[PDB]
């Protein structure tokens, strides 16, 4: 079909700027108009952004203080978005899309994620939850920050029966999180089960090896 | 947010074929039909919709035969073509509703008709009057040159086909009645140039008839301009030609009224 | 800057059910009104634009209705899959604002939570800390009690619930609890407890093991 891929999310020190890359694969690029528009962890969703299929003109809300720079390459069929002078206000998750007239977007990507704090990034330390018909196990995912960390199984292979928490705020201003799947308990021994915890911003990715307790 | 080339209204006639309704945006930035959106509005409805995303034209069943050129779309030319039929029915104030990513416009135009059929007021009722006159004029010279029966006997015909005529040229919106009403006529007039060179010469008759004949093929070969097509701006020949036959009938009437007492 | 605002801000349907969901302008804007739905974990997909136009590949089930200041989503026989998030967006009007958000919850069947329960890492405990978990799966309604016994002492301020979103399946939620105690504490005492009590329960459930066994 359509498939639209934004990357360049990262955590950032206030004040400082991000350049958005959005790639485009499935029609003719360079025959629609795009936009950006970020979703807060409020949940709200907010129109950034909206260039012309031409890349000639550009509109903005005077929401962000003209701080936001649009712009698409149309031979690489990528569409940009440069975000400067960036505020704690900015933090959210940035989608480019496909945009019709009177700006309906009947095409949204994945998303990527930017936060902005005063904090440095601290990597997750990944534990095993051992398990003890069907058997659960899973991973603690803990002190970790800013947000988020991404969790597939076998590398994505299992994710039928795969509850990925929701992080939780700690009392160090650290995140928790825990994902645990529920499998037959006829596998184990004989069926390997590794959680691949992916925490970007600080260049972690641990491949945990999830196995019974001697 | 958009703004146009503003136009108050446009008048349509009988023969219109095609109406056009103008629109055109003077701040259009669009580079591709995707961004765009274009809603012709009447009395409430919505009578025409071009969806540039899907380039999917949509109308009402009342408006079959409406429609915009796409080509001109990008240009700021947003303006709305459609039937006679469709549009004579529908005379109103029409809006155009143009959408783009982020900004918007409309505009509103009266739609009028008006009917002036075939010749305008004052072209129609000349060649009515001269080749009226004339044949009464002509009627003059018959009770004075009598006071021949071939004479009275295409001399009654004359008025009977002209009275006819001029009643079937005058009705309705340019007709094949009219055209043909108009034709009788100059044929009427066409068969009086031979029953006023039907006295018996002096001087003043080869005169009077070659320039009778001159304006008459002037106005037959300045009749052969209009009847192709309704609004014929080709009026002044067959007006004049006619006029010179009124007048050449004048000169009749008198100069045998000259003779018919002095020897 | 029209104010877009949608009602409900939340609700709860059963499905096969018909449901209307309002949006309102601050000012006209014709039938230039777009809906998107959000499941989570997943990003925005249009569901109408210019108020009642509907999109290739959605359900037959959704279309909108309303022109002027006030408009409807209707979901004629609503599903578990539609469990999530409706956004109205205006198409006319500056800037392209977003409506607050209409939540969808399913509602179901009483279902009772599968509980188990997870002593630490010596990995994390050689770190110096020791954190249990206890995870109650796939039950409804979302509201569930957990507290947290050490040597039928009852525990608070050191434990963390977080629950999952619904299911668009099966329309359940799940919940984590972490209890975190220091290496030293951990060590002092035996038994560890976790205590469910859920709507479909017709007992408290007690998941528990002696540290080490
Ligand atoms: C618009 O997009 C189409 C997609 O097929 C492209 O081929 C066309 O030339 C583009 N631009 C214009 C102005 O038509
Ligand atoms: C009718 O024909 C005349 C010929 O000049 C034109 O100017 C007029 O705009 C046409 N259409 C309408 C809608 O009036
Ligand atoms: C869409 O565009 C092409 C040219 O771009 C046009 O000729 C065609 O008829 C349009 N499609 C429909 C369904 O009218
Ligand atoms: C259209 O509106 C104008 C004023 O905007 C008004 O004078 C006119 O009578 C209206 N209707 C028609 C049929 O022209």
């Amino acid at each position: 079909e359509v498939k639209l891929v934004e990357s360049g999310g990262d955590l950032v020190k206030p004040g400082g700027s991000l350049k958005l890359s959005c790639a485009a694969s499935g029609f003719t690029f360079s025959g629609y108009g795009m936009s950006w528009v970020r979703q807060t962890p409020d949940k709200r969703l907010e129109w950034v952004a909206t260039i012309t299929s031409g890349g000639t003109y550009t509109y903005y809300p005077d929401s962000v203080k003209g701080r936001f720079t649009i712009s698409r390459d149309n031979a690489k069929n990528t569409l940009y978005l440069q975000i400067d002078s960036l505020k704690s206000e900015d933090t959210a998750i940035y989608f480019c899309a496909r945009s019709l007239a009177g700006n309906a977007m009947d095409y949204w990507g994945q998303g990527t994620s930017v936060t902005v704090s005063s904090a440095s990034t601290k990597g997750p330390s990944v534990f095993p939850l051992a398990p003890s018909g069907t058997a659960a196990l899973g991973c603690l995912v803990k002190d970790y920050f800013p947000e988020p960390v991404t969790v597939s199984w076998n590398s994505g292979a299992l994710t039928s029966g795969v509850h990925t928490f929701p992080a939780v705020l700690q009392s160090s201003g650290l995140y928790s999180l825990s994902s645990v799947v529920t499998v037959p308990s006829s596998s184990l021994g004989t069926q390997t089960y590794i959680c691949n915890v992916n925490h970007k911003p600080s260049n972690t990715k641990v491949d945990k090896k999830v196995e019974p307790k001697s | 947010q958009l703004l146009f080339n503003k136009t108050k209204s446009v008048e349509f006639t009988f023969c219109n074929d095609t109406v056009v309704i103008p629109c055109f945006v003077t701040n259009m930035e669009a580079q591709n039909t995707t961004e765009v959106y274009v809603k012709w509005k009447f009395k409430g409805r919505d009578i025409y919709t071009f969806d540039g995303a899907l380039n999917k034209s949509t109308v009402p069943t009342d408006f079959s035969s409406a429609k915009i050129e796409v080509s001109q779309l990008l240009k700021g030319d947003a303006s709305l073509k459609m039937d006679k039929s469709d549009a004579v029915s529908h005379t109103g104030n029409y809006t155009c509703e143009v959408t783009e990513l982020t900004r918007e416009g409309e505009t509103i135009i009266e739609l009028k008709y008006r009917v002036v059929s075939w010749f305008s007021p004052n072209e129609n009722i000349l060649i009515v009057i001269f080749p009226i006159f004339a044949i009464l004029l002509f009627w003059g010279q018959f009770g004075i040159k009598t006071l021949t029966i071939a004479l009275l006997v295409a001399g009654l015909v004359i008025t009977v086909i002209v009275i006819v005529g001029a009643i079937l040229f005058v009705p309705g919106e340019y007709s094949l009645k009219n055209a043909t009403g108009l034709g009788l006529i100059v044929t009427s007039t066409g068969i009086l140039i031979l029953l006023h060179y039907y006295v018996f010469l002096t001087s003043f008759v080869i005169a009077i008839l070659v320039i009778q004949v001159i304006a008459y093929i002037l106005a037959v070969v300045g009749l052969s301009l209009c009847i192709a097509a309704c609004i014929p701006m080709h009026g002044p020949l067959l007006i004049s030609g006619l006029s010179i036959l009124a007048l050449a009938q004048l000169l009749g009437l008198v100069y045998m009224k000259f003779v018919a007492s002095n020897q | 800057d029209i104010v877009m605002t949608q009602s409900p801000a939340t609700l709860s349907v059963t499905p096969g059910d018909r449901v209307s969901l309002s949006c309102r302008a601050s000012q006209t804007i014709s039938d230039y009104l777009h809906w998107y739905q959000q499941k989570s974990h997943e990003s925005p997909r249009l569901l109408i634009k210019f108020a009642s136009q509907s999109i290739s590949g959605i359900p037959s089930r959704f279309s909108g209705s309303g022109s002027g200041s006030d408009f409807t989503l209707s979901i004629n026989s609503v599903e578990p899959e539609d469990v999530g998030v409706y956004y109205c967006q205006n198409g006319h009007g500056f800037p392209r604002t977003f409506g607050g958000g209409t939540k969808l919850e399913i509602k179901r069947t009483v279902a009772a939570p599968s509980v188990f329960i997870f002593p630490p890492s010596d990995e994390q405990l050689k770190s110096g800390t020791a954190s249990v978990v206890c995870l109650l799966n796939n039950f409804y309604p979302r509201e569930a009690k957990v507290q947290w016994k050490v040597d039928n002492a009852l525990q608070s301020g050191n434990s963390q619930e977080s629950v999952t979103e619904q299911d668009s399946k099966d329309s359940t939620y799940s919940l984590s609890s972490t209890l975190t105690l220091s290496k030293a504490d951990y060590e002092k005492h035996k038994v560890y407890a976790c205590e469910v009590t859920h709507q479909g329960l017709s007992s408290p459930v007690t998941k528990s093991f002696n540290r080490g066994e």
